[PDB]
């Protein structure tokens, strides 16, 4: 996307990839499962935005603590998608309870 | 709630004493007990090897954790050690928890 001055310009860009990677081993922090905004609509037909990662840590106040953990998330391995590729995992839930849908 | 580990079958008890060397009995038969033993004591060396099982960390963190270190300034007595008089001293109790995880 181009702003020249009057007009916003949108072209494609072929050779441009995006990295998708898959905390499956659990040394990120875990935001989800935190009740926010920004998950798949209810609805097949609308388009939604990807919401920013970003995690909290240890604090004293707005300071920092020397436990503080720092995670660069280009220092994880992810896969690089050009239009033309996809990706794919699947997962298996382990062994959990029935939930309990009756009074 | 002491800490450590809860054991229904703990390491079992290791029960030690000396028999019972009497003195010289009266050459009459007495009915009674026997109250006059030979003092003494024993001595000798223990051995006791526990295998222990490990858990390594596989943390993302990204900077350096906090870690128990000696520290490098000078004093009369290096800590964990004997002093001029041969006696060892233990400076502070060491906790087990310097690593982190995330919740």
């Amino acid at each position: 996307v181009t702003q020249n001055d009057g007009t916003t310009t949108i072209a494609n860009n072929l050779t441009s990839t995006v990295q998708v990677f898959t905390d499956s081993e659990y040394q990120l922090p875990y935001v989800l499962g935190s009740a926010h905004q920004g998950c798949l609509p209810p609805f097949p037909a609308d388009v939604f935005m990807v919401p920013q990662y970003g995690y909290l840590t240890l604090n004293n106040g707005s300071q920092a603590v020397g436990r503080s953990s720092f995670y660069c998330l280009e220092y994880f391995p992810s896969q690089m998608l050009r239009t033309g590729n996809n990706f794919t995992f699947s997962y298996t839930f382990e062994d959990v309870p029935f939930h309990s849908s009756y009074a | 709630l002491m800490g450590g580990f809860g054991l229904k079958h703990p390491p079992p008890q290791i029960l030690i004493k000396n028999t019972p060397v009497p003195a010289n009995p009266s050459t009459t038969f007495s009915a009674a007990k026997f109250a006059s033993f030979i003092t003494q004591y024993s001595t000798g060396q223990v051995s006791v090897e526990i295998e222990w099982e490990l858990q390594k960390e596989n943390s993302k963190r990204w900077n350096p954790e906090i870690q128990y270190t000696s520290n490098y300034n000078k004093s009369v007595n290096v800590d964990f050690t004997v002093d001029t008089n041969g006696v060892y001293s233990e400076p502070r109790p060491i906790g087990t928890r310097y690593l982190t995880r995330n919740l």
